[PDB]
RNA sequence: GCACGGAGGCGAAGAACCAUGGAUUUCCGAAUGAGAAUCUCUAACAAUUGCUUCGCGCAAUGAGGAACCCCGAGAACUGAAACAUCUCAGUAUCGGGAGGAACAGAAAACGCAAUGUGAUGUCGUUAGUAACCGCGAGUGAACGCGAUACAGCCCAAACC
RNA sequence: ACUCGUACGGUCACUGAAUCCUGCCCAGUGCAGGUAUCUGAACACCUCGUACAAGAGGACGAAGGACCUGUCAACGGCGGG
RNA sequence: GCUUUACUGCAGGCUGUCGCUGAGGACUCUCACUCCGGGAGGAGGACACCGAUAGCCGGGCA
C-alpha cells in the first residue's frame, strides 16, 4: 500500500511467477526479505519480487528506495504464498530474489522492461 | 418459618448432641455435658 | 460542612431517581427508509405519566404500533402520515424543509435522526419564520432564534393540554401527587432554614443569608447556590 | 551488508518521518477500534522482537496492549491529610506505563509468562506496546536451549514481581555503580527510598 | 483411642503397637454443568489461555501456608516542647505474586588516581564519617579494608 | 442521575394562602456586561551572555484587575448638623 | 464542630501555551478526532475532547 507505488495487472504479475519457476530450477533463486535484501546490497540481484499483502509493512517498505538506487529491477506481487510457493516453497515468501535466472533471461528482461514502462 | 433438608437435620444434630453423658462413661472414668442448650434460655445458630 | 443537597442528587440515588419502571415509552419520531409512503390511524388518546400531557396511541401499514406526541386537535380515527411528501395537517411529521413558512410546529428535532427534542410540554409550539437550501430559522418557546438543519423532522401544530398552569395546585396534597411520579425531591426546605453545616446559607441567629445571594459561574459546586451568575435581579428598573 | 532486520530498526527512530509515519496515522485509527489486550499474529517491529528474545516457534505469543494516558488518577483524601500529602492531580505512579502494559497483558493469558516489552506508538490519549509471551508448558520451549529458563517454576508471575527487563529499568536497577545504593538487591530490603 | 463400666469379641493363621507403601476416602469448599445458608436441577475443565487431528483432543491458571521474600498503594496520632517543610515513615494498613528460600549478579563498574581493584548477596568496619536539614528537631550512605561463599555464562546481528 | 424529560420545562435560590400594597439608595460588597489606555504568567520570537547551560534584558500579552455601565423581590442601607 | 476579607494549601472554573494535529492577524479545506444516523450519509473540523504547563479566582474541602 505505502511502498506500493503502482498497479500490476494480474497477467503480467503470472508471467513473473512462471519464470521465477524455471529459474529456481535453472539459475538461481533468494527465498526471505532477509536474503533478498543482501542481493540488492551486493549488486547479485537482477529482479525482485514483493508481495503486496505484507502485514506489518516495515519488513519491506524498504525494497522499493533501495532497489531504486541501485538500479535492480522490481515487481509487486498479490499474494504472499504465490511467491513463497513460486520461489519452490511450502510456506509463503514477502519477497524472493532473481540472482542470475536460467532459461528466461529473455523473458526476465522484456518483464523488467515492461514495469519500466508500467512507471 | 419454613426450614430446608439441610437445616433440618442441623437442628437435628444440635439436638443430639444436647443429650447428657451417658451413666456408663461415668464408671468407666471413674468420673459433665459442657454444651447443654435449653431451647428458651438459648440460641443455636441461624 | 456535609454535601449540600445540590449533590445528593447527583448520585442517582433512589430518593432522586425518575420512577422509570411506571413510565411508557420515550416518543420519538418514525424511522422511515424513505418515500413517506408510512402513514397511521389513530386508535385511543391516552394520558403520559411522564409529562402529564396527552398522547395519542397510532397503528401504521406495516403493522406498527407506537405511541406518538399527541397533538392539539387529533381524534380517534384520523390519518396520520409520516415522510419527506406528507400532508400539511396537524399532527402530519416532515422536516422543516417542506413546511411551508408561518406555521406552528412542535416535537422539533435537534439533529435529523434523533427524534425529537424541541417543543414538547403542554399546550407550546415552536414557529417556523424562514427557509434557505442551508438554513431553517425556527422560534423556541422560550423565544429564541434557532437555526436549523432543514432536513430535520417536525410535527406540525401545537402540543395539546395547553393550559394546564393556568390552574393552581391550591393544596400541598395534589402537589405531593404530581412529584411522587417524578424524579425530584419534594418537598423543599430553605436553605436559610438548615444550619451552618448544612449549606452555605445556613446557621446565624435569625434567617437570613450572610453571603449576597448572586454567585459567580466559576464557583465550585458545594457553594454554586441562589441567584447563579445573575444578569441582574428585582424587577425594578 | 545491512540486515532487512536494520531498515525498520532505523525507520522507528523516527515515527513521525516518511513511510512509518504515514503506516502509524493509519493503523492506530484501526487500533483504537480494537480491545485493551489485543493478540496479533506478527510482530510490528520484527528487529526489536528479535533482539528481546522473538522467535517464530510453538508457544511465542505476541500482542498489542492500550493504555490511557495520564497522571496519578488518584482520588483526593477524605479524611485529615496535611497540605504535602493532599496531591491528586500532579503525583504521578512510580510504575512506568509500559509495565502496567505487561501486567494487563499477562493476566490475560495466565498460563503464558512474559518474555519482553516494547512500544510501538501513541497519540494524544494513550500509549501502545507490544509484548512477547512464551508458553512454558509446551515441549518446543521446555526442548528449546535459548528459552527454556521461562520454564522455571521461580519464574511463575515474573512480571507481577518486576523481573521483566522492563521492571529492573524501573526499580532503578540499571546502573551497577553510583545510584544503585538504595535499590541493590531489591527495594524492600533498602525500606523503598528509590 | 482418651475412658479404669457392663456384655461381648479379637490374638500362635503371630493380634495390639510402630515404620514405610497401597485401598477406601459422603457433602460444602479455588469449587469448575447450572442453581443454593453444606442441598438441588438436566452431561459438563465453569472462566481465561496456550498447542491444536480446531474435537476440551493435549495442557495451563485459580486457592491454602507461621513468618520470611518480591513489585505496587501508602496514613496519623507523635517528635519538633505551638506549628505548615521536616519527624513518626516508606512505618501501620491495603492491592498483586514467587520459592524453600527469595531478590540481586558477571561492569557502558570502582576513581585509596593508580604500574591499582575486578559478578552479587550477607557479617564486621569505614561511621554517626561525607551528605541532607524552618542548618532546628533530627535523617544519614559509598569506595575501601577484614571475612563468609564463590562461577560462569547465552542470545540479537554480521557470515551461512 | 436529572431523562421513557425539552422552556405551560428542570435546575437554583428567597418570600410563604386570599385582600391592599411593596417607597428612596448601585457609594461599598456581590453577580453580570463593556473596556481607548494602564496592569497582567508561561512557551515561542529578539539582544546579551555562556564554544553549550545557568543567568541579565527586550517585544507580544490571555483570563483577571484598574476604568465605565447594569443590577436591591442581591448582600444590605434609609443619619448628624 | 462551625466561620471568615486568619496562615498555607487542595479540588474546581476561567485563561494562554505544548502535544494529539493534517491540507492551501485574518481566512479556506479534509484526513485525523467528535457527534447523529440502521445504513448510505449528515453535522463539526485541526477546533472540541484528553495528557502537560502557566496566570486569576477559589472555606466547596484540608
Ligand atoms: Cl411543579
Ligand atoms: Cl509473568
Ligand atoms: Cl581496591
Ligand atoms: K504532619
Ligand atoms: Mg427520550
Ligand atoms: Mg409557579
Ligand atoms: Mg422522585
Ligand atoms: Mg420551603
Ligand atoms: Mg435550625
Ligand atoms: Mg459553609
Ligand atoms: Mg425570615
Ligand atoms: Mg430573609
Ligand atoms: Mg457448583
Ligand atoms: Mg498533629
Ligand atoms: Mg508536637
Ligand atoms: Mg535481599
Ligand atoms: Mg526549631
Ligand atoms: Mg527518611
Ligand atoms: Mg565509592
Ligand atoms: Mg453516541
Ligand atoms: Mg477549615
Ligand atoms: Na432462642
Ligand atoms: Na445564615
Ligand atoms: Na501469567
Ligand atoms: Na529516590
Ligand atoms: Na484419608
Ligand atoms: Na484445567
Ligand atoms: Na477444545
Ligand atoms: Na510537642
Ligand atoms: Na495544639
Ligand atoms: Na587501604
Ligand atoms: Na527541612
Ligand atoms: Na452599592
Ligand atoms: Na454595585
Ligand atoms: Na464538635
Amino acid at each position: 500500500p505505502v511502498y506500493v507505488d503502482f498497479d500490476v495487472p494480474a497477467d503480467l504479475e503470472d508471467d513473473a511467477l512462471e519464470a521465477l519457476e524455471v529459474a529456481r530450477d535453472t539459475g538461481a533463486v533468494k527465498k526471505g526479505t532477509n536474503e533478498t535484501t543482501k542481493s540488492i546490497e551486493r549488486g547479485s540481484a537482477e529482479l525482485v519480487f514483493v508481495a503486496e499483502d505484507v502485514q506489518p509493512e516495515e519488513i519491506v517498505m524498504h525494497i522499493p528506495e533501495l532497489a531504486d538506487e541501485k538500479g535492480v529491477p522490481f515487481i509487486f506481487v498479490e499474494q504472499q504464498d504465490d511467491l513463497g510457493h513460486a520461489a519452490g516453497l511450502e510456506v509463503g515468501s514477502a519477497a524472493a530474489a532473481v540472482t542470475d535466472a536460467g532459461e528466461a533471461d529473455a523473458d526476465v528482461e522484456d518483464i523488467a522492461d515492461k514495469v519500466e514502462e508500467l512507471r | 418459618g419454613k426450614k430446608s433438608k439441610a437445616t433440618k437435620k442441623r437442628l437435628a444434630k444440635l439436638d443430639n448432641q444436647n443429650s447428657r453423658v451417658p451413666a456408663w462413661v461415668m464408671l468407666k472414668t471413674d468420673r459433665r455435658n459442657h454444651k447443654r442448650r435449653h431451647w428458651r434460655r438459648n440460641d443455636t445458630d441461624e | 460542612g456535609r454535601r449540600i443537597q445540590g449533590q445528593r442528587r447527583g448520585r442517582g440515588t433512589s430518593t432522586f431517581r425518575a420512577p422509570s419502571h411506571r413510565y411508557k415509552a420515550d416518543l420519538e419520531h418514525r424511522k422511515v427508509e424513505d418515500g413517506d409512503v408510512i402513514a397511521g390511524t389513530v386508535v385511543d388518546i391516552e394520558h403520559d405519566p411522564a409529562r402529564s400531557a396527552p398522547v395519542a396511541a397510532v397503528e401504521f401499514e406495516d403493522g406498527d404500533r407506537r405511541l406518538i406526541l399527541a397533538p392539539e386537535g387529533v381524534g380517534v380515527g384520523d390519518e396520520l402520515q409520516v415522510g419527506v411528501s406528507a400532508e400539511i395537517a396537524p399532527g402530519n411529521t416532515l422536516p422543516l424543509a417542506e413546511i411551508p413558512e408561518g406555521v406552528p410546529v412542535c416535537n422539533v428535532e435537534s439533529s435529523p435522526g434523533d427524534g425529537g427534542k424541541f417543543a414538547r410540554a403542554s399546550g407550546v409550539n415552536a414557529q417556523l419564520l424562514t427557509h434557505d437550501r442551508n438554513v431553517a430559522v425556527v422560534k423556541l418557546p422560550s423565544g429564541e432564534m434557532k437555526r436549523l438543519d432543514p432536513q430535520c423532522r417536525a410535527t406540525i401544530g401545537v402540543v395539546a393540554g395547553g393550559g394546564r398552569t393556568d390552574k393552581p395546585f391550591v393544596k400541598a396534597g395534589n402537589k405531593h401527587h404530581k412529584m411522587k411520579a417524578r424524579g425530584t425531591k419534594w418537598p423543599n426546605v430553605r436553605g436559610v432554614a438548615m444550619n451552618a453545616v448544612d449549606h452555605p446559607f445556613g446557621g446565624g441567629g435569625r434567617q437570613h443569608p450572610g453571603k449576597p445571594k448572586s454567585i459567580s459561574r466559576n464557583a465550585p459546586p458545594g457553594r454554586k447556590v441562589g441567584d447563579i451568575a445573575s444578569k441582574r435581579t428585582g424587577r425594578g428598573g | 551488508a545491512r540486515s532487512a532486520y536494520s531498515y525498520i530498526r532505523d525507520a522507528w527512530e523516527n515515527p513521525g518521518d516518511g513511510q512509518l509515519a504515514e503506516l502509524q496515522w493509519q493503523r492506530q485509527q484501526e487500533w483504537r477500534n480494537e480491545g485493551a489486550v489485543e493478540r496479533i499474529e506478527r510482530p510490528t517491529r520484527l528487529d526489536k522482537a528479535r533482539s528481546q528474545g522473538y522467535k517464530a516457534k510453538q508457544g511465542v505469543i505476541v500482542a498489542r496492549v492500550s493504555v490511557r494516558k495520564g497522571s496519578a488518577r488518584k482520588r483526593r483524601h477524605k479524611a485529615g491529610r496535611r497540605s504535602k500529602r493532599q496531591g491528586v492531580t500532579r503525583i504521578t505512579r512510580r510504575k512506568d506505563i509500559q509495565r502496567v502494559a505487561e501486567e494487563r497483558a499477562s493476566r490475560t493469558f495466565p498460563n503464558l509468562r512474559v518474555l519482553n516489552s516494547y512500544s510501538v506508538g501513541q497519540d494524544g490519549r494513550q500509549k501502545w506496546h507490544e509484548v512477547i509471551l512464551i508458553d512454558p508448558n509446551h515441549p518446543a520451549i521446555q526442548n528449546d536451549d535459548d528459552l527454556s529458563w521461562i520454564c522455571a517454576d521461580d519464574q511463575a508471575d515474573r512480571v507481577f514481581r518486576g523481573l521483566t527487563g522492563a521492571g529492573r529499568r524501573n526499580r532503578g536497577l540499571s546502573g551497577k555503580g553510583k545510584g544503585s545504593e538504595k535499590t541493590r538487591p531489591s527495594l524492600r530490603s533498602n525500606g523503598g527510598k528509590a
